[PDB]
Parts: structure tokens; C-alpha cells; sequence
């Protein structure tokens, strides 16, 4: 808490220093620092292996001349090298052409005086300490089954962070963070097939972490459960994307709706505002001021106050993600999206996973997604898949080496049902997802 | 290593004997090696959207990491600066990773010559800035040129000039200076209120200079404007691909990608130090057809893969990892050569001081066979041929890769016709490695576009192949 | 994860 404090006056000077070079040459500027440090440790075979002690720093600057902008940054916050950086971006500004639509944001919307949301939870936790943490959770998982055979170990990180942002209509603020993580990760055999999988428990405070023995005990029943999978035979059938993957299906719709996106109409939502994209009872809810939250801000990164926004609302697309820029490109106003999404919840609609299972009858399960494979401009989607094939409602067999196929408007529209086996540890929260049919490749 | 010694180490009030005594606060513990690498980097962008220069930036980074090893383990601590302290706070720190004390007999330092592999002149500083931004004016002047349904273009010029410095406690003491340049070109075409979008680019270690250079009698950066207007409209009028397991011919250089994820990575030896990977143990064995032979080629004048010395010091290294079908050995680092009873091959690699080194790709590629491309498409009756991919993603464990194409085509009785869209092809890695039929006389490697990810790590690579078939592949369209 | 791309 001494060691935070002292660097956070550090900061807050820095920022300071930066704006007042850049004031006399400049219409506006916007100035970002912060400070990460932590320890990250691993084991193999419960045995250390790394200690890894981290600490990072970082300035950056953007300013504005003659609707002109220019960008410099520099991990060494000297105020010789400050100078050097300001610098810098004002003579990129020089040679840049003017862009109305550029510009610091408008003082009407910034968080002159943000509030707490209580992010910062440190612990002492030293590298011995950390080590049998990860120690703990990695046998757990190799004690589990006879079947485990290899290790990709256990791991521990612990870190706390300070960020200033500051610009020139007056705004300085910051705030600390802490994040906090344990993880293990194992390998299986049966018959010359090997396979591998993790658990993990992520959070703010240290009293918010599951036990290192949960953490192996679900590692073990998660990488058991892949053993021996068949590669399906080419076909059509429902698909349930299961909570940890159904996040990542609602996630692509960020990059569908942001306004960087719509105003160079690149995205396949462009005529879609105001219409109904989703289920009629489907409610995304954004919360960037939860307390601890893994998302929560109290302003974006260009200072602009965060806010309680209903994203679909009755399945309804109510609203595009906008920064200062594309909303001026658009001639709107910034929603404080700056740096991303803030804390998405969407509610159940009442069944567990297993009354899920027993809903769909017949059908696949997918749990582990891998590659690219989403058109941003046309909703193509094709993923490689792994998870299991469900009949009679009951799970038969693990399933690998095959791929799902659809449009992601098609795939939206026409969600049967969302789960209460809420997924907790991510910025979107949900339960799994049901869709009615996609194209399996396989055999 | 005169040049950089007197830019990272004189100028930070450092000298040879500073080295002397850091690892020896290192040594004094029961290690097996300790390394001090240095470095400083420029980076400088530029962006040209809706015809005009929008956007530059100029970023600046400087610092020194230390480690300390003993068999399996590390320790490691960095500092975003150069000087005595920085280095005095991060080796007694890293040094911690054993208490019992050691013999403190290091080796002593000692550099030896290298080829070199690129110019030691900063690229940010040899082109003038108004030249730089014309090569941006032209992209963009061709490419909306090139069709009228070309309504925005994107171009970007990105350049990094880099010094490191590296002494270790087994005697190396070696620099290099490491120049990168990249052009990027992306459009979007529309046709009654139809749209897609197109990508071209490419570079190396050099200066800006080869954007403007010959390519088959055109200035290269006009050769790629119109290429990205190509891959725009071929996407525009593509229909849905088949699904299924069929035959897919893949074309020269980019789609070499897929080489890189199903054996590559397989080849890297923390992996089969672990005995994690699926080619661990199988040194000797048929893992590939017998026409298949593939390397990872560290020596490559100029281009972005290559390493003049890693990031350990060993300069890089031509290794045949598969020979004729036959598994030949794995790309090492000095932790893991060690430990599996080999030697260095020039492949230790880390993002920055600021992150460990471990066994990493640099130019990997298939080399040539005897087929001509035209005898490959007209062996096909029904599948895909695929000139062109994107990115993708594998797991090295249970052998599955996965990558998505950026242009495709089916073929019909022997004849490339009609243009698909893009579908992630998945597959077995010795699976897919064994299903190779015929190797194409007709090898390239990529422009100079290759990003690598490995433990939160991106680097610089290269990839290449000629035109090959694989007879069997699962492709994830939707007909 | 090991990812690559363009
Ligand atoms: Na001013
Ligand atoms: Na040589
Ligand atoms: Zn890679």
C-alpha cells in the first residue's frame, strides 16, 4: 500500500509534466501512464520451475493541432525523456492531414471526478507462498487418475497495477487494480491418444480464490473426460455451445456493433439498429460500475464516464459502441466504450445444463473452440470444434477433428434457450446456449 | 559488437568488467548458466484512410534481463532501463531461484565472428519522411484506380530498428543490429450494396526502399495495391463452400502456414523435452510421406524469419528437422539442449528483455519435388485449391490444427472454377503429413507477413512450400 | 495457445 502510493504520486506528476509541455504547442492533448508489478511462478511435477518477477511502466501521448494528430510513447518516465516524447508526437502532428473527426473528448462527457469501485485487494504473497499454491493445485490433478501421465504444471500470479489518465480540458484522475489467479493444467492416455486440459479460479482479492485442491480436482475430471474421441460423420444437427464457449458467441457481436466498424460499413449489422437481432425475451445488461468487478472501469481510455446501458434489450439492438471518433463519424455522441465492454450479464431462462441435454435429445455439445474463421463483414462463421455427442439426453462420447458452420445473424436470431449454469469468471457471464441446427464437417 | 557495445553499454555508463562482476553475483549460486541481454528499440507507423496521412506514432522502449538456471529451473527479474543498479536489483533477484551456493568458475567471455544477415543501417533515418508517406499516396492512388467499386483503402508503413547485447556465464558475448520494415494494404469494394474486403503486404530487414524496387516489371508496392483489389473481388463474388473430407491442393508460400502448425511447433524442444509433443521419442521414424522434406532455415539474407544470432547469441542455423519422410531432430534452445543431451541450433527466442527466451521457428519450408502445379490441380476429379489463408491455431498435444482460408477455389474434373467462401480446414498433423501425394517444383516463401504465438509471445517469422496435395482433408463449409 | 497470422 506504501510502495502503490508512491508510485502513484510518481504518475500523476508525470502526467502533469506532459499535458504542460504540450499545452503551449497544441490544441489539445490526451496523456495514459501506468505501472503493473507482480510475481508469476510455476511448477512441474510439484517441484518449482519458474519465478518470473514483473514489472512494467508506460507513457503515452496523443495531441492535436489544426485538427492534426501525432502519437508518441516511452517506458522511461525521466522528465528528459517525458520532453523527448511530447516532442515527438508534436512534430508527427506537423505532417499529418487535418481530421475533424479527431480530437480530445468532449468536456461535457468526461469523469472529472470518478468514483471507487474498489479494485485494489493486495496481498503479500511471497515466491515460496506462491509456489506451493500452484504445487497444491497441480497434484491434486496428478494424484486424481493412473491415467495422467504427463504435466503441463501448475501456476500462480499475483499482480497489482495504478493508472492516470489526464487531458487538457482539466481532467486527472486514477485509480489501483489488483488481479489475482491459480491454475493447473494435466495430460491423459488411453490407447496411444493423448490428451490435455486445465481448470483455473481468477479474482480481485485472494479470499475470492476456489481452494487449490478444487482446481485440480476439476482439472482432472475435465482432461479424463476428453479421452478416446470419435470424428463425426458429415451432418446437420441442433448444437449446444457450452457456457465458457456461449461468452465468445455473444462476443463477436462487439466487433459487429462498433462504431469504428459501422461508419466505414463493414460490418453485417450496418442496417440493423432499432431491430430485432435476438430472441424477443433476450437481455444483454452492461454494469461497469459492479464493485471488484473483472471488468468494472470508472473511465474509458479516453476519460469519457462509464454507464448502466440495457445493449439488447428485448432482443432489440438498442445502440452502437462508440469512442469520440466514430461517433463524431457518425454525428453522435462517445458511450464510453473506449477500450472495449464493461461487464455483460445475460439472465437464464430457467433449465440446468442437464435439463438442457434432455431438451435437445439428440445433438452436439461443443466446449473448446479453435481458430479465426468469423467474417466481421458478413457473419460467415467456421470453427474447428471439440466436445461431446449427445442421444437419448445423455452424453455418449468425447468428439474431435470437426468443424461448425453457419451465419452469425442466423445463429443469433434463432437461440432456443440460454442457461442458469452461468459462467463467472469472464467479462460476459451466461449460461449455455442452444441453437437449432449447424452444418458438422467431419468423415 | 563494437557499435552496439558503445551504444548500450558505454553510453549507460557500463563497461566489460561491470559483466565480470553481475555474473558473478549470479554464480554465486549452484546454477548451470546465467545471461545479461540487453536492448533498445525504435518503433515508428504511419496510416493513410480516407485518402489523406491520418495518423503516425513514434515509440521508444530500453531495458536489460537477467537469468539464472539450474536444470529445469529459472529465475528471472528485468528493468526498463540500462544501467549498474537495474542490473545489481534484477540478478539478486533471479539468482534466488536456488539457495545452495556454487563453485563460481564461470567461463570466460569471448566473442566470435558471425555472417551477417542484414544491413546495420537504421531504416527509420535513411529514408526521408515525405518520401515514406509517397509510397502510402501511390498505394492508394492505384488501388482506387485499379476497379470503380473500390470505395476505401487502408495503408500502413511500419518500421523497427533494434539493438541487443548478450554475455553469459559459458563465455558468449555477442550483438546484433536488427533493422524491420512492413507495408500493409487493405480495401473494401462494393456493388449494389454488396461489400467485401481484400489484404496485400508484405517486408523484411532492410530499408523502405524495397517497397519501390522491381517486381516481374512493376514497382512493388504498385503490384500489391492491385492485389489486394484482386482478393477483394474474388470475395465478392464467392459462393459457399462444400463440407466434408475431400482432396485440397495448397498453394506456394503463405499456405505454408499449415506446415508451420502441423509439424513446426510438433518440432520445438521444450515440447519434446517434456515428451508432451507427438513426434517426442520418434527420432528415426516415418512421420511424413517420403516425398517431404522440411526445414528450419535460420541463414535466409534479409528476411524477416531470419536470425543473424538469436537471442542467446548462436548464430542461426540451416537444420533439416524432416529428411525424405524420416524424423531428423528437434530446434533447440540452451536450457533444453542440454537437458534432452543435444546441442544449440540457433532457434532461442524471446519477444523482449522483458520475457524468457524458449525453442522457436524461423524460416520453416518444404523443399521443392517434381510435380508441376498444373499435373496436381488436374488430378483432382472433385476438392479445393486454396492459393491463399489467413491465420489459424494448434494443439501439439492431441496433434489438431486449424486454419482458414483467405482465397479459394473448387476444382472440377481437373479445372480450378468457382471462387468458394472462406472455410477452416482442420485436421491430424502426422495424419495430414502422411496424405501428401505430390510436391510442386515451385517453391516460395511468404512476403515478409509472418506473426508467431507461443506462451503469450509474438515474433517475427517466415513460411514456404511449393504448390502440394493432400489427399484428405475435413473442409468446414456449409453446402 | 500457439496462433499465427498474417
Ligand atoms: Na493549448
Ligand atoms: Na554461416
Ligand atoms: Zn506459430
Amino acid at each position: 500500500i506504501s510502495q502503490v502510493e508512491a508510485q502513484r504520486k510518481i504518475l500523476e506528476e508525470a502526467v502533469s509534466t506532459a499535458l504542460e509541455l504540450a499545452s503551449g504547442k497544441s490544441d489539445g492533448a490526451e496523456v495514459a501512464v501506468s505501472k503493473t508489478t507482480g510475481i508469476s511462478v510455476s511448477t512441474r511435477y510439484g517441484e518449482v520451475e519458474n519465478v518470473e518477477f514483473n514489472s512494467d511502466g508506460a507513457l503515452g501521448i496523443t495531441v492535436y493541432h489544426q485538427n492534426r494528430k501525432g502519437s508518441a510513447s516511452s517506458t522511461d518516465l525521466s522528465p528528459q525523456a517525458i520532453a523527448r516524447t511530447v516532442q515527438a508526437a508534436l512534430d508527427i502532428a506537423r505532417y499529418t492531414s487535418p481530421d475533424p473527426c479527431a480530437g480530445v473528448a468532449d468536456k461535457e462527457l468526461l469523469a472529472f471526478d470518478a468514483p471507487d469501485l474498489d479494485l485494489f485487494h493486495p496481498a503479500e504473497v511471497s515466491p515460496d507462498e506462491a509456489i506451493e499454491l500452484a504445487a497444491r493445485a497441480e497434484q491434486a490433478a496428478l494424484q486424481a487418475d493412473k491415467r495422467i501421465t504427463n504435466t503441463e504444471g501448475g501456476s500462480f500470479n499475483s499482480h497489482y497495477g495504478v493508472k492516470v489518465f489526464g487531458n487538457s480540458h482539466g481532467m486527472l484522475q486514477g485509480y489501483c487494480s489488483t488481479r489475482h489467479s491459480l491454475s493447473s493444467c494435466v495430460i491423459a492416455e488411453e490407447n496411444g491418444d493423448m490428451e490435455r486440459d486445465y481448470a483455473y479460479t481468477i479474482g480481485r482479492a485472494m479470499s475470492d480464490l476456489q481452494t487449490p485442491e478444487w482446481v485440480g480436482a476439476d482439472c482432472a475430471r475435465r482432461t479424463l473426460s476428453r479421452l478416446s474421441p470419435r470424428k463425426l460423420s458429415t451432418m446437420k444437427a441442433p448444437v449446444i455451445f457450452a457456457n465458457e464457449v456461449a461468452t465468445g458467441l455473444f462476443g463477436h457481436l462487439v466487433g459487429a456493433i462498433a462504431g469504428g466498424s459501422v461508419y466505414r460499413k463493414s460490418t453485417f449489422l450496418l442496417d440493423s439498429l432499432g431491430k430485432q437481432i435476438l430472441p424477443d425475451w433476450l437481455t444483454i445488461e452492461e454494469h461497469p460500475h459492479l464493485l471488484k468487478g473483472l471488468a468494472s472501469t470508472p473511465f474509458d481510455s479516453e476519460g469519457v464516464r462509464t454507464e448502466r446501458r440495457d445493449i439488447i434489450k428485448d432482443g432489440i439492438l438498442t445502440q452502437w459502441l462508440l469512442t469520440s471518433y466514430s461517433a463524431r463519424k457518425l454525428g453522435l455522441k462517445s458511450t464510453g466504450h473506449a477500450g472495449g465492454i464493461h461487464n455483460w450479464r445475460i439472465a437464464g431462462q430457467g433449465l440446468s445444463f442437464e435439463q438442457m441435454l434432455k431438451e435437445m435429445g439428440t445433438g452436439l455439445v461443443v466446449t473448446e473452440l479453435m481458430g479465426q474463421g468469423v467474417s466481421a463483414i458478413t457473419g460467415d462463421y467456421s470453427r474447428g470444434a471439440a466436445g461431446f455427442w449427445v442421444e437419448n439426453g445423455e452424453i455418449q462420447y468425447p468428439v474431435s477433428e470437426i468443424t461448425i458452420a453457419g451465419n452469425l445473424k442466423d445463429m443469433w436470431r434463432n437461440i432456443v434457450t440460454v442457461g442458469n449454469d452461468i459462467e463467472t469468471r469472464s467479462n460476459i457471464q451466461c449460461g449455455s446456449v442452444l441453437l437449432p441446427e449447424m452444418k458438422i464437417a467431419g468423415q | 559488437l563494437n557499435l552496439v557495445s558503445e551504444q548500450l553499454l558505454a553510453a549507460n555508463g557500463l563497461k566489460h568488467q561491470d559483466l565480470f562482476a553481475i555474473l558473478g553475483q549470479l554464480a554465486e549460486r549452484r546454477l548451470d548458466y546465467g545471461d545479461l541481454y540487453f536492448q533498445s528499440s525504435y518503433h515508428e507507423s504511419w496510416v493513410l484512410e480516407d485518402r489523406i496521412i491520418k495518423d503516425g506514432s513514434y515509440n521508444i522502449d530500453q531495458g536489460v534481463g537477467v537469468r539464472a538456471i539450474s536444470g529445469e529451473k529459472t529465475g528471472f527479474a528485468y528493468a526498463d532501463q540500462i544501467s549498474l543498479l537495474a542490473l545489481e536489483q534484477s540478478a539478486q533477484a533471479a539468482r534466488t531461484i536456488v539457495r545452495d551456493s556454487g563453485d563460481g568458475k564461470v567461463q570466460t567471455l569471448g566473442a566470435v565472428e558471425h555472417s551477417p544477415l542484414y544491413t546495420s543501417v537504421d531504416p527509420l533515418q535513411s529514408m526521408s519522411r515525405e518520401e515514406k508517406l509517397d509510397i502510402l499516396r501511390r498505394v492508394d492512388k492505384v488501388a482506387r484506380e485499379a476497379d470503380k467499386r473500390v470505395q476505401e483503402v487502408t495503408a500502413s508503413l511500419s518500421g523497427v530498428y533494434e539493438l541487443i547485447l548478450v554475455a553469459a556465464t559459458d563465455g558468449t558475448l555477442a550483438a546484433d543490429v536488427r533493422p524491420l520494415v512492413r507495408l500493409s494494404v487493405s480495401v473494401l469494394v462494393e456493388e449494389d450494396g454488396k461489400r467485401e474486403r481484400g489484404a496485400s503486404g508484405g517486408g523484411g530487414r532492410f530499408g523502405y526502399e524495397f517497397f519501390l524496387a522491381d517486381l516481374d516489371g512493376e514497382v512493388r508496392a504498385d503490384a500489391w495495391a492491385k492485389e489486394a483489389v484482386r482478393m477483394a473481388l474474388v470475395n465478392l463474388s464467392a459462393v459457399a463452400a462444400p463440407a466434408g473430407t475431400m482432396p485440397v491442393v495448397l498453394g506456394a508460400g503463405w499456405p505454408g502456414v499449415l506446415l508451420h502448425a502441423a509439424v513446426g511447433h510438433g518440432l520445438e524442444g521444450d515440447f519434446n523435452r517434456r515428451g508432451t509433443s507427438v513426434f517426442s521419442g520418434q527420432v528415426g521414424e516415418l512421420v511424413a510421406s517420403e516425398l517431404c522434406t522440411v526445414v528450419d532455415d535460420g541463414t535466409m539474407v534479409d528476411r524477416r524469419g531470419s536470425v543473424a544470432i538469436d537471442d542467446e547469441g548462436t548464430p542461426g542455423q540451416y537444420n533439416v528437422l524432416i529428411e525424405n519422410g524420416i524424423l531428423k531432430g528437434y530446434m533447440q534452445d540452451k536450457l533444453n539442449a542440454r537437458l534432452m543431451g543435444m546441442t544449440p541450433t540457433g532457434n532461442g527466442r524471446r519477444e523482449s528483455y522483458a520475457h524468457l527466451p524458449m525453442p522457436r521457428m524461423t524460416n520453416t519450408y518444404m523443399l521443392p519435388g517434381k510435380s508441376t502445379p498444373q499435373e496436381i490441380i488436374e488430378s483432382v476429379e472433385y476438392g479445393i485449391y486454396a492459393p491463399n489463408f489467413g491465420g489459424g491455431q494448434v494443439d501439439i498435444t492431441s496433434d489438431k490444427f486449424v486454419f482458414s482460408t483467405s482465397e479459394a477455389y473448387l476444382i472440377e474434373n481437373g479445372k480450378v472454377t468457382k471462387p468458394v467462401k472462406g472455410a477452416t480446414l482442420i485436421g491430424s498433423g502426422i495424419e495430414t503429413m502422411q496424405q501428401i501425394s505430390m510436391v510442386g517444383n515451385d517453391l516460395k516463401l511468404d512476403n515478409g507477413v509472418g506473426v508467431c504465438g507461443k506462451e503469450g509471445q509474438s515474433l517475427p517469422v517466415g513460411v514456404g512450400q511449393p504448390t502440394l496435395k493432400v489427399d484428405n482433408l475435413t473442409v468446414g463449409g456449409t453446402a | 495457445v500457439l496462433e499465427d497470422r498474417i
